[PDB]
RNA sequence: AAAAUGAAGACAUUUUAACGAGUAAGGAAACGAAAUGGCGUAAGGACAACAAAAGUAGUAAAGAUUUAAAGUAAUUUAGAU
RNA sequence: AUAAACAUACUUUGAAUCGGCCAAGUCUGGUAAGCAGGACUGGCGAUGCGGGAUGAACCGAACGUCGAGAUAAAGUGCCAAA
RNA sequence: CGAGAAUAGAAACUCUUGAAGAAGUAAAUUAUCUACCCGUCUUGAAACACGGACCAAGGAGUCUAACAUGGAUGCGAAUGAGAAUAGCAGGAAAGCUAUAACAUGAAGAGAAAACGAAAAACUAUGAGAGUGUAGAAAUACAUUUAGCAAUAGUAUCUUUCAA
RNA sequence: GGAAAACUUAAAAGAACUUUGGAAAAAGAGUGAAAAGAGCUUGAAAGAGUAAUAUGUGAACGGAUAAUUUAUAAGAAAAAU
């Protein structure tokens, strides 16, 4: 909306808000990244201390599908069947059926362990697993498996 | 009733320098220079509008008459100040002709409403009748 | 933020318009529904 | 949610129909003004059309500036001579026959992008506004005589209409023609430069016939009526149900189109079948109104008394006021 | 409206083909009505203007009858010899007439209006069979459905619905709140205006029954 | 084209419009390089009331 | 009856309302000027308050 | 004249429902109403929570509601906000007045035994605040909180807004 | 700024108190007690005689020249030619 | 002790600006300068009004539109109010 | 003599001018007071600093793309899917529908290999709700309960030579 | 290299005959709803001409306050007992 821009409320001002001292001239000290290192130092400084220099081994062709690899907590794993089928196995032990949450279905790989899980058993059926994921899916009663 | 209506200012603000030069309209323009003998408020020339120069609320926008100003395209328009006629006045537009506006000014009567334009576009009943 | 944009080179020439898109679903659907007449199950 | 029962009339004999219809939910979705109008404000712009300035236009020339010296200005001048053009000025905007301000461009952003869930935030918001005769009256329509305002026509006579005496007809029946005849009794020509490009009629704005799957034989039959546009159930937008971003189009429902809408939007305790992800919306209040909470206060005596300010005395003078 | 692809509602683009016809469109855009003796006899409504074919203005300030004398294609007018002009020094002109401002009375028929007028009167006949054939459809239609009523109903009075059942619904109350400012003072004015008309003609009752 | 080389002038002027913002309470408090024992103690009790507070609202 | 603001005046055959009375039915009034009271006359010996 | 510290500017704090929405303008002139006549803090507290811009009315998700309330059965959560759900934890029974509730919210505390009520519900049956917990979301979980400062600082750096050959 | 009242009055509500200089610069729209208030040019979508002929117009449009009125001003309104 | 609730503490985003000049019960270089450069404050710049005849800085005092009254610097032979 | 208090006491008027033009307003002239050329760079211009003979029309912070903050909006551990694209009615550069790849986010640290978060937290101050008494109109004093936001510090946990 | 220049009327009915003049033209006369008269829809400002009115010693113009002149412009009700 043109209409609602400031220069609509600056008509009949001379300098149209840039001053009268120090014009609007065309540049303001380069073009682009300029003086990264010589005028433009102290903003660089300031604001992208790690700007400049170089940092870890070069990869030639990176194969960034090979780092894909989702992660989903234990917290959230209840989550990926419902609520109304964890209400509904929530007096299961061992000998009866326990529903399998299988998380490479949903898109998840690795099962990370962080807060807490409902005191049922389960079976966990992910590519891999975490120390501390392993040890609170078996301290609830149930079993971590492994695909592909 | 009619109050006394106070205006403080009755002349008009003119332009700086609109007098000197003929490309310069009277149209009021807040002086912007660095320079400006008028801005800086020098005496005798200090004469800049101001919301102090405002009239009073109660008297505000209203005619000599006593009435505020309602224009009127047709009969229908005077019906919304039939309940205001103490308020109110009708103007005629400046577009309506001077068959309408005879009906205009008859039901203005009947329904006890002044009309601005009463003697206005009337035909040639100055000369010869 | 460091900005990165490649306008440095004439872009104005580089611009590719889409105002042929929705021309382009009705000739697109036009040659299907003309294919099956042909023979039906050549789109098949 | 007891959704009061809707009545079905019949377009030709003029006898309501024996069955009513429970009010759809959608009739009782919020009606956000703002919401509607940030739809609006982008589907508008979505029929223009692309335009531009020619590319060449105003830098034709091989001008350069005379420089200085000349006692003329540095504005870059036309070459050559034996006219009146050559020494004249050049590409600059403030100049005459040069290029202007930064010329228009063809790739502009003349259609815009809208959320789908805020869309049909719109609409379900568009459809319950013509259910309020306040807003349908106020937008400018008359629907004095109409029995009932949601007008739904039964699908037994909206199926023999043939021809548009017909059409006519049953306008007639539901005294919907109030609102047909201003439109035609309203007609003008439009005012400015738009009559050269060929908009010149200029109308108004009347009912709006919306029809469903089985009433397709019909359409053309409202199509030629003055002041009269349809549409179809499913594809409601806001530029039908609220032109010029003022609400409460009035809407002639069939019955196929009435029925069907509790199917496309659904309620507000079930997901819609037709529009996947969307369900309505509950508004910032139960009820929205103030009285029911002003007198349980006053029942329950937790209110105070209202107050009149006091007229404050203006400042006197004991030295010389003995009062 | 229009549905062809073909032609263009652009007054630019109809107005330039008019000037730039060429003489063989420039005589069916020349057509004059036949008056009410040959629309009889013929069966005919209009035709193209001929020499020599006698007509009567009905629209201008002299409706006269006269002989058609010039048929100018190129100015889009024709002549009649009674309406004519004095120039000035004495000698007469003649004063151009539109050709559809005048009807035709007497035809100039040599032997291709017979062949024109008996063409342009079968046409006539076909199409009413044609739409005789639709008209009839309609109604075996309309009293497949309502066979009580007769198709006749149409073209009579319409006796509308003074029924007024309402509807409670729970955004009435709100109605006023939605209203922006602009439209909340105008609707709020009718209000006030249909009242004060209704309190006179209330008031005119109890005088007119007293 | 010699120029003036530094002033204070309207200086302490400058700096008293918005005026000499004092730290909060929680600067006075920091911990960060103490003494190492102290510091000890301090988190072995500290340890200490944990446990046995955690402890009691365990039982509950 | 009529509204406090109504003041119903003859039509001279002019056009009208349909809710507009008709003329049978009107009788006009006088315009009244006058609402402040004149000064009361005491007798010839009371000296006046003023 | 008169040597003034400052000048009158207008003071910075909201007394009305932000935008046009027509049902947030009728809370605030219902607590308006409330707070005036009554004048009890809660009302006067809900009223000026009602005039806080979006950013400034953070969300309160079902497990915080059911931790706060744990201790608090016979009780009603006040959140001047969206009420979103945690899918990762339960939601135990509890009646909640809020501003809106997720569709997955107001599932999860209808089926748990739960009420969801709004705000003119609660006015009429505990208008000056009696059986009220007052809760309100974090402010400085935003992502944009980051950023601000100077990221070369040497006790609070800033998080370095991403760009070109961000390493 | 604070008190009072508040679905629609109206003058952007009522009362009280303090305040009102200004270059560069800032105060986008919306926000009922409104997080500055408005005038003007053109174009697009609606509204404009609510009883079925619904804004003005050959009983004279737009434009132009002037005479007066309203507004602190930007400007608006009407008369005459 | 005194003052302070439109107090206090701020947070975010950002404009303009870093050519300055003047006074002095002040200083350094210089014979000195309406010269050059500094410490503290107040001003002009950005500022009109009353007075010094006229004056960017001096004296009084800082400005919404006005009516009436005492006043400020300073004046009371005429210009010129006394 | 006499404050408080109780009983009785009281104000409605003139003259002049005005459709033979009152009050006010406008224009022209006269008289007292008052008034240096506008825009601009500049510490400072009415300047012996520059541009400007006069008038009309045109005339200069716009568009595209990336990021951020902020005000209104929808949905919310999801949001978008007007990504291409495929269908529908209607004939439509408009409208509607598409269990959908992907974008941002839900998890972070390391150059990388290799990994990947609870003592179901603690402390301090803090928002709200009651009860009683009293001033007594307003409201204040005492007591019981509450712990949100925020700030700060703590134990615990993931990654790093190093938090 | 490279311009400028659109518009009478609905219809030319584009004045047509006389007097003055070397002629161009002018005055009548006539056409047309209206000269809109071809330098032709309307016709602004800059610059002039005519008429009316007013003023005056080395600039002119503006503002406050009054006087003079001109213009605008407020009414038909009616007392005590």
């Amino acid at each position: 909306a043109t209409r609602f821009r400031q220069t609509r409320r600056r008509r009949g001002h001379v300098s149209m808000g840039y001053g009268r001292i120090g014009k609007h001239r065309k540049q303001r000290g380069g073009r682009g990244n300029a003086g990264g290192q010589h005028h433009r130092k102290t903003w660089f400084t300031t604001f992208h201390p790690d700007y400049f220099g170089k940092h870890g081994m070069r990869v030639f062709h990176l194969k960034a599908n090979k780092y894909y690899c989702p992660s989903i907590n234990v917290d959230s794993l209840w989550s990926l069947v419902g609520k109304d089928v964890q209400a509904q196995y929530k007096n299961a032990k061992v000998g009866e059926e326990v529903p399998v949450i299988d998380c490479v279905k949903h898109g998840y790989f690795k099962v990370l362990g962080k807060g807490f899980l409902p005191k049922q058993p389960v079976i966990v059926r992910a590519r891999y697993f975490s120390e501390k994921a392993q040890q609170k899916i078996k301290a609830v009663g149930g079993a971590c498996e492994l695909t592909a | 009733i009619k109050p006394k209506i106070v205006k403080k200012y009755t002349g008009h603000f003119k332009r700086f320098d609109s007098n000197r030069f003929l490309r310069v309209k009277a149209s009021w323009r807040v002086p912007r220079g660095i320079d400006n003998r008028l801005r800086r408020k020098f005496k005798g020339t200090n004469l800049l509008p101001k919301i102090g120069y405002g009239s009073a609320k109660a008297t505000r926008n209203m005619l000599p008459c006593g009435l505020y100003k309602f224009p009127v395209r047709n009969t229908t328009d005077l019906e919304m100040i039939m309940m205001q006629n103490r308020k109110y006045a009708a103007e005629i537009s400046h577009a309506v002709s001077a068959k309408k506006r005879q009906e205009i000014i008859q039901r203005a009567k009947i329904l006890n409403i002044r009309v601005l334009n009463a003697d206005a576009r009337i035909k040639k009943q100055e000369v010869a009748q | 933020a460091v900005s990165n944009i490649h306008f440095c080179k004439d872009w104005r020439s580089k611009v590719h318009t889409w105002f042929k898109q929705p021309f382009r679903k009705i000739r697109r659907h036009q040659t299907r529904v003309e294919k099956a007449k042909a023979v039906f199950p050549a789109t098949i | 949610s007891l959704r009061p029962f809707v009545t079905i009339y019949d377009g030709i004999t003029g006898e309501a129909e024996k069955t009513p219809v429970r009010l759809p939910a959608v009739f009782l979705a919020p009606i956000r003004g703002d919401v509607v109008h940030f739809v609006y404000r982008n589907q508008s712009k979505n029929t223009r059309q692309p335009e531009g300035v020619s590319t060449e236009a105003g830098k034709q020339h091989s001008a350069i500036s005379w420089g200085t010296g000349r006692a003329v200005a540095r504005i870059p001048r036309i070459s050559g001579s034996g006219s009146g053009r050559n020494g004249q000025g050049a590409f600059g905007n403030m100049t005459r026959k040069g290029h202007m301000f930064s010329p228009l461009k063809n790739f502009r952003k003349w259609q815009r992008k809208t959320p789908k869930q805020m869309r049909r935030f719109a609409v379900a918001s568009c459809i319950a506004a013509s259910a309020v005769p306040a807003l349908v009256s106020a937008r400018g329509h008359h629907i004095a005589g109409v029995p009932q305002i949601p007008l739904v026509v039964n699908s037994k006579s909206i199926s023999v209409i043939k021809k548009t005496k017909q059409a006519v007809y049953l306008l007639k029946k539901i005294n919907a023609y109030s609102d047909v005849l201003k439109v035609i009794a309203s007609k003008t020509v439009r005012a400015g430069q738009g009559k050269m490009r060929g908009r010149k009629i200029k109308e108004r704005k009347g009912p709006l016939v919306v029809y469903g799957n089985d009433d397709l034989q019909a359409v053309k039959a409202f199509r030629n009526i003055p002041g009269v546009d349809t549409c179809r159930v499913e594809n409601l937008s806001v530029l039908n149900l609220a032109p010029g971003c003022h609400m409460g189009r009035f809407i002639i429902w069939t019955e196929s189109a009435f029925k069907k809408l509790n199917t496309i939007f659904g309620t507000q305790k079930k997901m819609a079948q037709g529009k996947s992800g969307f369900r309505i919306a509950h508004a910032q209040m139960a009820v929205p109104d103030m009285k029911r909470v002003v007198v349980a206060a006053e029942k329950a005596k937790l209110l105070r008394a209202k107050i009149v300010l006091p007229k404050v005395p203006k400042r006197a003078n004991p030295l010389k006021n003995w009062a | 409206m229009k549905f062809n692809c073909k032609v263009s509602s652009n007054p630019s683009k109809a107005r330039k083909a008019l000037y730039t016809a060429n003489a063989s469109q420039r005589a069916l855009m020349m057509s004059a009505r036949l008056s009410k003796e040959l629309r009889e006899k013929y069966n005919v409504i209009a035709i193209p203007i001929h020499k020599d074919d006698e007509v009567k203005i009905i629209k201008g300030h002299q409706k006269v009858a006269g002989k058609v004398t010039a048929v100018r294609r190129s100015k889009y007018v024709i002549n009649i010899d009674k309406l004519t002009k004095t120039k000035a020094n004495g000698q007469t002109v003649p004063i151009a007439i539109r050709p559809s401002n005048v009807i035709i009375t007497k035809l100039f028929l040599n032997k291709d209006r017979e062949a024109l007028l008996a063409k342009k009167a079968e046409s006539r006949k076909s199409y009413k069979e044609l739409v005789a054939k639709r008209n009839e459809e309609v109604a075996k239609a309309f009293t497949a459905v309502y066979p009580a009523l007769n198709m006749d109903i149409f073209g009579k009075k319409v006796e509308p619905i003074t029924e007024k059942k309402p509807i409670r619904i729970p955004s009435k109350k709100m109605a006023e709140k939605l209203m922006s400012k602009p439209t909340l003072r105008a609707y709020k004015t009718g209000i006030k205006v249909h009242k004060a008309k209704n309190a006179i003609a209330a008031y005119k009752a109890a005088l007119a029954k007293k | 084209s010699k120029d003036k080389n530094r002033s204070s002038h309207n200086q302490s002027h400058k700096a008293h419009r918005n005026g000499f913002y004092k730290p909060k309470k929680s600067a006075y408090m920091s911990t960060k390089g103490m003494n190492v024992q102290v510091l000890k103690n301090t988190k072995a009790q500290r340890k200490f009331a944990l446990a046995k507070k955690l402890e009691a609202k365990k039982a509950a | 009856s009529a509204p406090q603001w109504f003041v119903p005046v003859k039509a001279g055959d002019a056009k009208v309302p349909a809710y507009y009375p008709t003329d049978d039915m009107i009788q006009e009034q006088k315009k009244k000027l006058r609402t402040r009271k004149g000064a009361k006359i005491t007798a010839l010996d009371k000296p006046a308050w003023n | 004249a008169i040597d003034l510290d400052r000048h009158h500017v207008r003071k910075h704090v909201s007394k009305t429902a932000r935008g046009n929405n027509a049902y947030m303008k009728l809370l605030v002139r219902l607590y308006g109403f409330l707070a005036r006549r009554t004048q009890s803090k809660f009302a006067k507290t809900i009223l000026h929570r009602l005039c806080l811009s979006r950013v400034n009315r953070p969300i309160v998700s079902t497990s915080k509601l059911a931790c706060l309330m744990k201790k608090h059965p016979e009780e009603t959560a006040v959140c001047v906000n969206t009420v979103t759900y945690d899918s990762r934890y339960p939601v135990p029974k509890m009646n909640v007045c809020a501003l809106k509730f997720t569709k997955t919210a107001e599932a999860a505390i209808t089926k748990a035994g739960g009420k969801c009520l709004r705000f003119d519900e609660l006015a009429l049956k505990a208008p000056t605040g009696r059986k009220t917990v007052l809760i309100r979301g974090k402010r400085n979980v935003r992502e944009a909180l980051k950023h601000f400062g100077k990221v070369c600082a040497k006790k609070n750096p800033a998080k370095q807004y991403k760009g070109k050959q961000t390493k």
